[PDB]
C-alpha cells in the first residue's frame, strides 16, 4: 500500500547512519511536498522531444534506440511522464568507432576527415578524466594538511 | 501475467538508464508500482525532489 | 559523572559505577519482602552539596 | 451477520458469541470479486470454509455468509437498507456535483473503510469504479491495501505542521470575538 | 616477539578437532611477521646550541617521534621486554628540556605498543573477530597519521613549538591510549569470541562519566560484532553453521539433542549471556526439521547490530524463538504425530485397552504358565499377532510396535523368572520422536505396566477357584476368598480412577499450553515420574508386603487348594490352612495401611467402608 511506499522510498534515499525519528519525520515531507503541485497533447510526443535533442547534438542509433523502446511500450503510460521529469535532476573507448577497416559488403565513401577531430577526442576526454584523477588526490589531502587537526579526526574535535 | 510486468520492467529498466536519471534500480520498482495505482506522475516528481533535499541536508 | 547514574537510580532504579562514588549502596537481603526494609540506605559520605537532605531520600 | 446466521437456523443469542463473529468479521473475512459468481462457486463444491480454532472450543465462522455480509455495497436490499448502496451513492454524489469539476474529483476517489484489514475488498471496489463513470476517461482511484486507520494518519500528520498554526485558533481571540468564529478560522 | 608463534599454533591445533565445517586450513604466511621490513614502530650535537635552537631541535624530532621512527636528534634505545616503548633523545640535552619531552615520550609510547598489536593480529589462526576487532583500531592508525601530516605542514612553517604540540595531541592520549590499554590484555591470554566483546563492555562503565572514551569504546564493539552477527545470522535460521573457526558460541560437531551442538562458555558476549539457552534452543529446533526437510526458512528476516540500552539483536531471538520451536511442534503433532503415539503407548502399558487384554490373557495363558527355558518368544508373537486381529483394539495405525522381550527380574530392579514374571513387550519407535521420549522414559512406562499386570493377573487367579467351587456344604474358602477379592478389586478401582486417569488429563491439557519442546518434555516426565511413585514401584523401601500379599494368594488358589481337591462334585486338614492364611491377611492388610499412614488416605477411607477394621489390633 501507498503508505508503506513512501515509507521504503525514504529508506533507499537514505543508509543507515539517528535513523528512528527522523524517518517518521521525513515520511511527513513524502505527504507534505506530494500535494504541493496537486493544490496549484500526447504521452509519447514527450518522448519525441528528447529525441530531437539528442539528434540535434549528434548520435543517432540513441535517438533510435529510445524511440524503439517506447513503440513497444504503447502495447504503463503515465510511468513514463514521471521520468521525463527527473531527467535533467540526476548526475552530471573501444575499437569499433569510425572504422572502414572492417566490413564485408560496404559501399564508396571516400575520404572524410571532419570526424577525425572527433576521433581524437573520443580519446582527449578519457585521458582527461586521468588527470583530475591526479588533480583530486593532491587537492583532497593538501586541503586536510593546510588547516587544524579537527578535519579529519573526530576525537580532536571532542 | 508476472511474466509479463517482468518484461515491461526490464523494458522500463534501460530507458531510466540513458536519459541518466536520479532514480536507481530499487527506487524505480518502487514508483512503477505506485504509478500503477493511479498516483498522478507530475506529483511524483515534486515529492522527490524535495525529500531528496531534505534528506541530503542531514549528510 | 555522579549525575549519570542518578537519572539511571530514578527512571531504572540502577546506579552501573563500580568505584561506588555515590551514596546509593546496595545490601544483600533474603528476598523475601525484606527488601523494603533493609536493602537501601545512604551511605553518610558521599551525598553531593548539591543535592539536599529531603532531595537524598526522596531519590532512595 | 447475527441476522441471517439465525434466521438461517443456528444457534446463535449471547454476547460472546458476538464478539467472536464481529472479531471475525473484521479479521478473518473472505470477499471475492463478486457475490453471485462466489455464490455459484461455493454452490457447486464447499471448501471455503477455513476453520478457527479456539481453546475455548467455540468455533463459529462459515465461509459463505461472511461475503455476503457486506455485499449491501452492490445491491443495498441484501441487508435490508432503503439507502442505497455504496457504487450508487458515489455516482449519485458525482453527479450532483458540478460536471466542470466532476472530472478533478474523479481524478481522485478515495476508498475509506476499517474492513480492509483483509484486503481484496479493493478489486471488486475497482470494478464498481470502471462501472461508475461513463466510457469518457479512464479510472484515476486511489485504492491501497491499508485505509482502515486513514483518518487517524491524516490527523496525525495534518496537526503537527508549522505552517498549519497559521490555521489554528488560540484562546485570545476566541474570548476577544466569542466562541462562533471557531465556524470561521478553523474549518 | 617470540609469543606470537606459540599463540598461532596452539590456535590451529584448537581448531581443527573441535567442530566439523572444514579441516586442516591453512597456515597463513608466517614470513610477513619474520621479515622487519614489515614492522611499522621504530647527525648534529644538540650541547652546543643556544636554548631556542634547542627547543626548535626538539620539536622537530618530536614530530617524527609521534610515529614509530626517529629523526635527526632522536634515537631508538632497546625495546627490551617493556610494553610501551619510550625513545632516547640525542645525549648532552639539557635538564629544562628533557622535562618537556618526558611529558611527551608517552603519547610515541602509547602509539609504539598499538601497532605492534595491529600487525600482528590479522592471521587466519587468531580467528575472524580479531581481524575486525584490528580493523576498527585500523582506521584509529589512520587518523593518527592525518594528525602527524597535519603537524608537519605548520611545523615547516614555524608556525608549531612544545605547548601547541602538547595542546594537538592531548585528546589521542585518551584515544591512542586506550588502544596501549587494551592491547596488553587481549594478547595476553587466550582471547577468543565472545570475551574480547565482554573486555570492551566492562570498559564502557569505567569511563561513562568520562564521556570522551565511551564512544570510543562503543564503536570498537559495534565492530567486533559484526564478524561474529554474520555466523549468527547463519545459526538464528537455520540450524547449521559452516565457521570453521570456533569463535562462535556454539561448537558443531559430527554427532542432536545435546549431542552436536554443545557451548563453550567464554565465547558469549556479556550482551548475549542471559539469552544464550534460547539461541541454542533455536538452532537446534531447526536442525531437526532440516534433517526430515520440509521447511526451514524462517519468516522474519533482520540485519543485526549492536545497541547499547535498546534490544534489536537481544528482541529478535525471541521471534526466532517463537518460528523455530512452533515449526517443531507443528511438524511433530500433526504428521507422523507424538499427540497419538503417546495415546497408543498409553493404549497397553497404561491399559487403556479392555477387550485386548482380557483376550490376550485367555489365549496366552499356558505358555505364561510355563516358566523360562520352556517359554516360547515366537509362539508368544503368534499368540499377539492372532489376539489383536481378532479383538477390536486395532484402531491405531502403530499397533505393529509391539513385539515379545524379556526381562530378567521381577521387579527386582526397582530402586530364572516364570513366564509370567519375565513377561514384557518393547515398542517400537520412530526417529523423530526418539530425540523427545528417550530410553529411561520407556523403561519407567515398562515397570507400571509390570505392576497392573501381577493385579490382573491374581484376579484371574481367584475367579478360577471360585468358579470351581461353585461344594455346596462348603463355605470355609468362600469368606477368605470374598475378603482378599474386595481388597485386590478396590486397590484396582483407587489406582485407576485416581492416580492414572485424571492425570492423563491433566497431561493433555498440560501439552496444548506448551509451545517449546523442553515444556512438553518436563510437562510428561512429571506426570510419568509421580504416577509410578504412588504405585508400589520407586519408593526408599520398595513397600514389599505387595509382593508378600501376591504371592500368598497365587498360593491359596491353586498351590494349596488343587481347586478343594475335587470335593466339589483333606480330612479339614486344608481348613487349617484356611484358618493360617486368613490370620496372615489381616496382618499384612494393616501393615500396608499403617505405612501409608506414616508417610505423608483415600485407599484407608474407603477399605475401612464402614469402619470395616479400622480397628484390629493397635502397634506397639
Amino acid at each position: 500500500s501507498i503508505t508503506q511506499l513512501f515509507d521504503d522510498l525514504c529508506e533507499a534515499l537514505l543508509p543507515a547512519a539517528n535513523r528512528k525519528r527522523a524517518k517518521r519525520s521525513l515520511k511527513k515531507v513524502a505527504y507534505n511536498a506530494l500535494f504541493t503541485n496537486l493544490f496549484q497533447l500526447p504521452a509519447r510526443n514527450k518522448i519525441l522531444m528528447l529525441s530531437f535533442d539528442l539528434r540535434v547534438g549528434g548520435l543517432g542509433p540513441k535517438a533510435d534506440r529510445l524511440e524503439e523502446l517506447v513503440e513497444e511500450l504503447e502495447a504503463v503510460g503515465s510511468v513514463l511522464d514521471l521520468l521525463v521529469q527527473l531527467a535533467g535532476s540526476g548526475p552530471p573507448r573501444d575499437y569499433f568507432l569510425n572504422n572502414k577497416h572492417v566490413g564485408r559488403n560496404v559501399p564508396y565513401s571516400g575520404y572524410d576527415c571532419d570526424d577525425l577531430s572527433v576521433f581524437e577526442m573520443d580519446v582527449q576526454s578519457l585521458i582527461s578524466r586521468e588527470e583530475c584523477l591526479c588533480h583530486s588526490m593532491i587537492q583532497e589531502t593538501l586541503q586536510v594538511m593546510e588547516a587544524a587537526p579537527g578535519t579529519g579526526l573526530p576525537t580532536v574535535g571532542l | 501475467n508476472l511474466n509479463a510486468v517482468r518484461e515491461t520492467m526490464d523494458v522500463l529498466l534501460e530507458i531510466s538508464r540513458i536519459l541518466n536519471t536520479g532514480l536507481d534500480m530499487e527506487t524505480l520498482s518502487i514508483c512503477v508500482r505506485l504509478c500503477e495505482q493511479g498516483i498522478n506522475p507530475e506529483a511524483l516528481s515534486s515529492v522527490i525532489k524535495e525529500l531528496r533535499k531534505a534528506t541530503e541536508a542531514l549528510k | 559523572p555522579v549525575l549519570s547514574f542518578l537519572y539511571r537510580w530514578i527512571y531504572d532504579g540502577e546506579l552501573e559505577d563500580t568505584y561506588h562514588e555515590f551514596f546509593v549502596a546496595s545490601d544483600p537481603t533474603v528476598k523475601t519482602d525484606r527488601l523494603w526494609h533493609d536493602k537501601y540506605t545512604l551511605r553518610k559520605s558521599m551525598i553531593p552539596s548539591f543535592m539536599t537532605m529531603d532531595q537524598s531520600r526522596k531519590v532512595l | 451477520l447475527m441476522k441471517i446466521l439465525t434466521e438461517r437456523g443456528y444457534s446463535f443469542t449471547t454476547t460472546a458469541e458476538r464478539e467472536i463473529v464481529r472479531d471475525i468479521k473484521e479479521k478473518l473475512c473472505y470477499v471475492a470479486l463478486d457475490f453471485e459468481q462466489e455464490m455459484a462457486t461455493a454452490a457447486s463444491s464447499s471448501s471455503l470454509e477455513k476453520s478457527y480454532e479456539l481453546p475455548d472450543g467455540q468455533v463459529i465462522t462459515i465461509g459463505n455468509e461472511r461475503f455476503r455480509c457486506p455485499e449491501a455495497l452492490f445491491q443495498p436490499s441484501f441487508l435490508g437498507m432503503e439507502s442505497c448502496g455504496i457504487h450508487e451513492t458515489t455516482f449519485n454524489s458525482i453527479m450532483k456535483c458540478d460536471v466542470d469539476i466532476r472530472k478533478d474529483l474523479y481524478a481522485n476517489t478515495v476508498l475509506s473503510g476499517g474492513t480492509t484489514m483483509y484486503p481484496g475488498i479493493a478489486d471488486r471496489m475497482q470494478k464498481e469504479i470502471t462501472a461508475l463513470a461513463p466510457s469518457t476517461m479512464k479510472i484515476k482511484i486511489i485504492a491501497p491495501p491499508e485505509r482502515k486507520y486513514s483518518v487517524w494518519i491524516g490527523g496525525s500528520i495534518l496537526a503537527s505542521l508549522s505552517t498549519f498554526q497559521q490555521m489554528w485558533i488560540s484562546k485570545q481571540e476566541y474570548d476577544e470575538s466569542g466562541p462562533s468564529i471557531v465556524h470561521r478560522k478553523c474549518f | 616477539l617470540q609469543q606470537s608463534l606459540e599463540l598461532k599454533r596452539k590456535m590451529l591445533r584448537d581448531k581443527q578437532n573441535k567442530k566439523n565445517s572444514g579441516q586442516h586450513l591453512p597456515i597463513f604466511p608466517a614470513w610477513v611477521y619474520e621479515r622487519p621490513a614489515l614492522i611499522g614502530d621504530f647527525a648534529l650535537p644538540i650541547g652546543t646550541l643556544p636554548l631556542a635552537s634547542q627547543e626548535s631541535a626538539v620539536v622537530e624530532d618530536l614530530l617524527y617521534v609521534l610515529v614509530g621512527v626517529d629523526g635527526r636528534y632522536v634515537s631508538a634505545q632497546p625495546l627490551a621486554g617493556r610494553q610501551s616503548r619510550t625513545f632516547l633523545v640525542d645525549p648532552n640535552l639539557d635538564l629544562s628540556i628533557r622535562e618537556l619531552v618526558h611529558r611527551i615520550l608517552p603519547v610515541a609510547a602509547s602509539y609504539s605498543a598499538v601497532t605492534r598489536f595491529i600487525e600482528e593480529k590479522s592471521s587466519f589462526e587468531y580467528g575472524q573477530v580479531n581481524h575486525a576487532l584490528a580493523a576498527a583500531m585500523r582506521t584509529l592508525v589512520k587518523e593518527h597519521l592525518i594528525l602527524v601530516s597535519q603537524l608537519e605542514q605548520l611545523h615547516r612553517q614555524g608556525l608549531l613549538s612544545l605547548q601547541k604540540l602538547w595542546f594537538y595531541i592531548q585528546p589521542a592520549m585518551r584515544t591512542m591510549d586506550i588502544l596501549a590499554s587494551l592491547a596488553t590484555s587481549v594478547d595476553k591470554g587466550e582471547c577468543l569470541g565472545g570475551s574480547t566483546l565482554s573486555l570492551l563492555h566492562d570498559r564502557s562503565f569505567s569511563y561513562t562519566g568520562d564521556s570522551q572514551a565511551q564512544e570510543l569504546c562503543l564503536y570498537l564493539t559495534k565492530a567486533a560484532s559484526a564478524p561474529y552477527f554474520e555466523v549468527l545470522e547463519k545459526w538464528i535460521y537455520r540450524g547449521i553453521i559452516h565457521d570453521p573457526y570456533s569463535e562462535f558460541m556454539v561448537e558443531e560437531h559430527e554427532l542432536y539433542w545435546d549431542q552436536r551442538y554443545t557451548i563453550v562458555q567464554q565465547q558469549i558476549p556479556s550482551f548475549l549471556q542471559k539469552m544464550a539457552d534460547k539461541i541454542l534452543s533455536t538452532g537446534k529446533y531447526l536442525n531437526v526439521v532440516r534433517e526430515c526437510g520440509h521447511d526451514v526458512t524462517c519468516p522474519v528476516a533482520k540485519e543485526i547490530i549492536y545497541t547499547l540500552k535498546e534490544r534489536a539483536y537481544v528482541e529478535q531471538i525471541e521471534k526466532a524463538f517463537n518460528y523455530a520451536s512452533k515449526v517443531l511442534l507443528d511438524f511433530l503433532m500433526e504428521e507422523k504425530e507424538l499427540v497419538a503415539h503417546l495415546r497408543s503407548i498409553k493404549r497397553y502399558f497404561l491399559m487403556d485397552q479392555g477387550d485386548f487384554f482380557v483376550h490376550f490373557m485367555d489365549l496366552a495363558e499356558e505358555e505364561l504358565r510355563k516358566p523360562v527355558e520352556d517359554i516360547t518368544p515366537p509362539r508368544l508373537e503368534a499368540l499377539l499377532e492372532l489376539a489383536l486381529r481378532m479383538s477390536t483394539a486395532n484402531t491405531d495405525p502403530f499397533k505393529d510396535d509391539l513385539k515379545i522381550d524379556l526381562m530378567p527380574h521381577d521387579l527386582i530392579t526397582q530402586l530364572a523368572l516364570s513366564g509370567l514374571e519375565a513377561f514384557s513387550f518393547d515398542y517400537i519407535v520412530k526417529w523423530p520422536l526418539s530425540l523427545i521420549i528417550n530410553r529411561k522414559a520407556l523403561t519407567r512406562y515398562q515397570m507400571l505396566f509390570r505392576h497392573m499386570f501381577y493385579c490382573k493377573h491374581v484376579e484371574r487367579q481367584l475367579c478360577s477357584v471360585w468358579i470351581s467351587n461353585k461344594a455346596q456344604w462348603f463355605a470355609g474358602a468362600f469368606t477368605l476368598r470374598q475378603r482378599m477379592l474386595n481388597f485386590v478389586q478396590n486397590i484396582q478401582y483407587y489406582m485407576m480412577f485416581e492416580v492414572m486417569e485424571p492425570t492423563w488429563h491433566i497431561l493433555e491439557k498440560n501439552l496444548k499450553s506448551a509451545s517449546n519442546i523442553d515444556d512438553v518434555l518436563g510437562h510428561h516426565t512429571g506426570f510419568l515420574d509421580t504416577c509410578l511413585k504412588d504405585c508400589m514401584l520407586t519408593n526408599p523401601e520398595l513397600l514389599k508386603v505387595f509382593s508378600k500379599l501376591m504371592s500368598v494368594c497365587v498360593m491359596f488358589t491353586n498351590c494349596m487348594q488343587k481347586f478343594t481337591q475335587s470335593m466339589k462334585l483333606l480330612v479339614s486338614g486344608f481348613e487349617a490352612t484356611i484358618n493360617k492364611f486368613d490370620k496372615n491377611f489381616s496382618a499384612h492388610l494393616l501393615d500396608l495401611l499403617a505405612r501409608l499412614s506414616i508417610y505423608s488416605a483415600s485407599v484407608i477411607s474407603r477399605l475401612d467402608f464402614n469402619g470395616f477394621y479400622t480397628e484390629r489390633l493397635e502397634r506397639l
